[PDB]
């Protein structure tokens, strides 16, 4: 093949990211995949005069007991963004969040078949640690195009179209959208007519490269801010549902509390019984109404970073909201059902992934829990084949309370 | 003495070239010295005559050797340094003692001349130029560049480290049972044969790494145990640290207390039960390194008690890679925390202590949480996988504050070991508004250019109470609030705040704090029987909030 040559952001340096431990089975896995790749021409070892790092890891491929290699580009993407967004970007279907089934398919090994430009192939090194630093690192580079880096579908994307163009032809109300390693795929179709439709697509794949799950993405709805109905009402309700309707307010149009704080009047005990008034009653039914809705006012601006906050609701009950601009939620959301990181790990995904398929963007997240807890477990129960940039922060106990139920 | 190794490419960085230092002028002798050296340096090939059209240069300067009649040729790089690449890190750690398979024997060889032994890229050479200057500086100078890697470039360590690994490759290749440490020049070699076999591996080594220009020490000269590393003495079945004394001093300057501070956190790694809390205390504020300073009653309690530590010998074990790994952690108070880490009870192969704050307030669950992550991350480490933990708290504490708590978390496979003192959580804040309970409106304020505040409640036992604050902030009004309500009320107490802060702190239900304040509230709520903390909007006319809000 050609090599395409590529560029860094002017003065940017290559990515110098440090490699995170790794236990003895998942540098052993390492050794076994880095020595096969290497054989293949893949990967080639690398000396001291190569300056650059970007970490790896090994993970379970999702449905699957084998170890895989994940190696880590969030930087090198971060300083590629030039090349895999303005110069050769992925145009993004609105029409795949309207299909009633989209499947995912891994089409890594693609990338693999296509030389990497050679006078860039020294920032995609990474490291191998040994066990107790008894040994030096193994060091390599890529030869090819890398899964995880934000360039390679950027390059190989007129190879995807012209493998794509024959099943596209035949089906045209079929969207497929390719995001990093993964093919998205999407139709109307009915359950089985659209698996048997992924199948002819495995195959004319298969005719180029891949081996020998469904979201169902128009049956997404938001997870509506919920005001209870109650048998009666205490002072300590009603001020809980003010201070409710109150945070609501400062992101739907519209909502109203006035008629609420008057049954607050005066210094009363807080357990105490109060009388449920007509205002009230309906200016809660208004409010409820505008809480169902699209928030008015609220657009996806692509230029602008995605973000994506989570609480931890207890119960294996996870709440999250998606923003560009804090409070303006372009949609909120529930994840649910052992483990408090593998759940978080596991609405993290899920979250990422519907981001792809509704903005084709990645968002980043603010996770409720301690960096160092983060960093040792998250890969033990981590499946896709990207990772989203994140943050660490001590959730405000008062916006998990407004998010329960 | 030149290994025939093929060399690393090297290069400037991009926006760079060559250095051009002038050559100061020397003295007589020195200049002599120089010529001296460089002459022996030039017939081994170590560096070569160049011609007056090569532009760099760099400043070489002699002096006179330890004190001896001996001169050392030394070599300023700064320059050349600044302007050559990055290179990649030699370690990205150094190995544990405690991490250590056991072995039958270990020798120790060394490399001689390193650096010289080695060679440079040959397009990088005409960068090491450097000129010895004639006297007076009369006549155009000697000039020579370098043919190895020069002693003070950047890249030597890491190119010479990398040839070696280079080397020691296909060896290891066909001894894979053979396990040999690189260290700067040194190679530590060990393998579970007998000492025959191990004797003959040894000089068979010896000979592979001579074929590639590496010469190491024979038999007679090889050192002997223990081995003295990194601040380790290293004996064939057990390790230790190297030799400490605590100094005994009638009085303790800052520099004095800095060095046993060092001392005891390098022993903590295999004296169980060291200290330096408060002996740290004493060092903040940092004055002058010349500066005594009187120990407190408690720096000298601790002193004390480490110094019985200390008193005799402790020795650490090597690692089993058979055996489970076990982990347990003792709470020592005032945050400070001390654990061990043993394969067969209660053979230690290493311990530790952890003390950090993770924030202004905490409780001990937290801490002990933390302070399993920290030994987590350093078991996969050393060894490769995490420990199984025996912990001082209740599996029914510890379910009851994380699955109530609003952070994730998770520690591996632990069970419960009945080491005083316990973790326990002190109190619990309600569920639910308690009835029959008095309902404490609270509010705070702080002028912000005044910094006057006054702090207060309302009730609706129709009781009132306000008071002056004098330079405070608002957040601080606002625990005073909560702490007056507190103070004032009894047994059982609702408390309605619009601080988001003061709930925050309160929520998370800490047992200990920097802030007096949090400290004299957390006093009250252990007292308590029962506290219910809720939460108001301000400024939106809810009941009594406004009332005690005009109030203060
Ligand atoms: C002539 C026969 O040998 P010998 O002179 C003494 O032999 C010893 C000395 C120490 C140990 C401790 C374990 C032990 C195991 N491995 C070690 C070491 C010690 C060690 O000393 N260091 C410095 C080290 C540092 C960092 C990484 N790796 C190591 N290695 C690599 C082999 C074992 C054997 O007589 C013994 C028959
Ligand atoms: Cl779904
Ligand atoms: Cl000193
Ligand atoms: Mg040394």
């Amino acid at each position: 093949i050609e090599t395409v040559p590529v560029k860094l952001k002017p003065g940017m340096d290559g990515p110098k990211v440090k490699q995170w431990p790794l236990t003895e089975e998942k540098i052993k896995a390492l050794v076994e995949i880095c020595t096969e790749m290497e054989k293949e021409g893949k990967i080639s070892k690398i000396g001291p005069e190569n300056p650059y790092n970007t970490p790896v890891f090994a993970i379970k491929k999702k449905d699957s007991t084998k170890w895989r290699k994940l190696v880590d580009f969030r930087e090198l993407n971060k300083r590629t963004q030039d090349f895999w967004e303005v110069q050769l970007g992925i145009p993004h279907p609105a029409g795949l969040k309207k299909k009633k089934s989209v499947t995912v398919l891994d089409v890594g090994d693609a990338y693999f078949s296509v030389p990497l430009d050679e006078d860039f192939r020294k920032y995609t090194a990474f490291t191998i640690p040994s066990i107790n630093n008894e040994t030096p690192g193994i060091r390599y580079q890529y030869n090819v195009l890398p899964q995880g880096w934000k360039g390679s579908p950027a390059i190989f994307q007129s190879s995807m179209t012209k493998i794509l163009e024959p099943f596209r032809k035949q089906n045209p109300d079929i969207v497929i959208y390719q995001y990093m390693d993964d093919l998205y795929v999407g139709s109307d179709l009915e359950i089985g007519q659209h698996r048997t439709k992924i199948e002819e697509l495995r195959q004319h794949l298969l005719r180029w490269g891949l081996t020998t799950y469904e979201l169902h993405p128009d049956k997404w709805t938001v997870q509506p801010i919920v005001l209870p109905e109650k048998d009666s009402w205490t002072v300590n309700d009603i001020q809980k549902l003010v201070g409710k309707l109150n945070w609501a307010s400062q992101i739907y149009p519209g909502i109203k509390v006035r008629q609420l704080c008057k049954l607050l009047r005066g210094t009363k005990a807080l357990t105490e019984v109060i009388p449920l008034t007509e205002e009230a009653e309906l200016e809660l039914a208004e409010n409820r109404e505008i809480l169902k809705e699209p928030v008015h006012g609220v657009y996806y601006d692509p230029s602008k970073d995605l973000i994506a906050e989570i609480q931890k609701q207890g119960q294996g009950q996870w709440t999250y909201q998606i923003y560009q601009e804090p409070f303006k939620n372009l949609k909120t959301g529930k994840y649910a059902r052992t483990n408090d990181v593998k759940q978080l790990t596991e609405a993290v995904q899920k979250i990422t992934t519907e981001s792809i398929v509704i903005w084709g963007k990645t968002p980043k997240f603010k996770l409720p829990i301690q960096k160092e807890t983060w960093e040792t477990w998250w890969t033990e129960y981590w499946q896709a084949t990207w990772i989203p940039e994140w943050e660490f922060v001590n959730t405000p106990p008062l916006v998990k309370l407004w998010y329960q139920l | 003495p030149i290994s025939p190794i093929e060399t690393v490419p090297v290069k400037l960085k991009p926006g760079m070239d060559g250095p051009k230092v002038k050559q100061w002028p020397l003295t007589e002798e020195k200049i002599k010295a120089l010529v001296e050296i460089c002459t022996e340096m030039e017939k081994e090939g170590k560096i070569s005559k160049i011609g007056p059209e090569n532009p760099y240069n760099t400043p070489v300067f002699a002096i006179k050797k330890k004190d001896s009649t001996k001169w050392r040729k030394l070599v300023d790089f700064r320059e050349l340094n600044k302007r050559t690449q990055d290179f990649w890190e030699v370690q990205l750690g150094i190995p544990h003692p405690a991490g250590l398979k056991k072995k039958k024997s270990v020798t120790v060889l060394d490399v001689g001349d390193a650096y010289f032994s080695v060679p440079l890229d040959e397009d990088f050479r005409k960068y090491t130029a450097f000129t010895i200057p004639s006297i007076n500086n009369e006549t155009p100078g000697i000039r020579y560049q370098y043919n190895v890697l020069p002693q003070g470039w950047k890249g030597s360590p890491a190119i010479f480290q990398s040839s070696m690994t280079k080397i020691l490759e296909p060896f290891r290749k066909q001894n894979p049972d053979i396990v040999i440490y690189q260290y700067m020049d040194d190679l530590y070699v060990g393998s579970d044969l007998e000492i025959g076999q191990h004797r003959t591996k040894i000089e068979e080594l010896r000979q592979h790494l001579l074929r590639w220009g590496l010469t190491t020490p024979d038999k007679k000269h090889q050192k002997e145990p223990p081995f003295l590393w990194m601040g380790y003495e290293l004996h064939p079945d057990k390790w230790t640290v190297q030799p400490i004394v605590l100094p005994e001093k009638d009085s303790w300057t800052v520099n004095d207390i800095q060095k046993l501070v060092g001392k005891l956190n390098w022993a903590s790694q295999i004296y169980p039960g060291i200290k330096v809390r408060q002996l740290c205390k004493l060092l903040r504020g940092t004055k002058a390194l010349t500066e005594v300073i009187p120990l407190t009653e408690e720096a000298e309690l601790e002193l004390a008690e480490n110094r019985e530590i200390l008193k005799e010998p402790v020795h650490g074990v090597y690692y089993d890679p058979s055996k489970d790994l076990i982990a347990e952690i003792q709470k020592q108070g005032q945050g400070q925390w001390t654990y061990q880490i043993y394969q067969e009870p209660f053979k230690n192969l290493k311990t530790g202590k952890y003390a950090r704050m993770r924030g202004a307030h905490t409780n001990d669950v937290k801490q002990l949480t933390e302070a399993v992550q920290k030994i987590t991350t350093e078991s996969i480490v050393i060894w490769g996988k995490t420990p199984k933990f025996k912990l001082p708290i209740q599996k029914e504490t510890w379910e009851t504050w994380w699955t109530e708590y609003w952070q994730a978390t998770w520690i591996p496979e632990w069970e419960f070991v009945n080491t005083p003192p316990l973790v326990k959580l002190w109190y619990q804040l309600e569920k639910e508004p308690i009835v029959g309970a008095e309902t404490f409106y609270v509010d705070g304020a702080a002028n912000r250019e005044t910094k006057l505040g006054k702090a207060g409640y309302v009730t609706n036992r129709g009781r009132q109470k306000v008071v002056t604050l004098t330079d405070t902030t608002n957040q601080k009004t606002e625990l005073q609030a909560i702490y007056l309500a507190l103070q004032d009320s009894g047994l059982e107490v609702n408390i309605v705040t619009d601080s988001q802060y003061a709930l925050g702190i309160i929520q998370a239900q800490p047992d200990q704090s920097e802030s007096e304040l949090v400290n004299q509230i957390i006093e009250q709520l252990i007292k308590k029987e029962k506290v219910y903390l809720a939460w108001v909007p301000a400024h939106k006319g809810i009941g009594g909030n406004e009332q005690v809000d005009k109030l203060v």
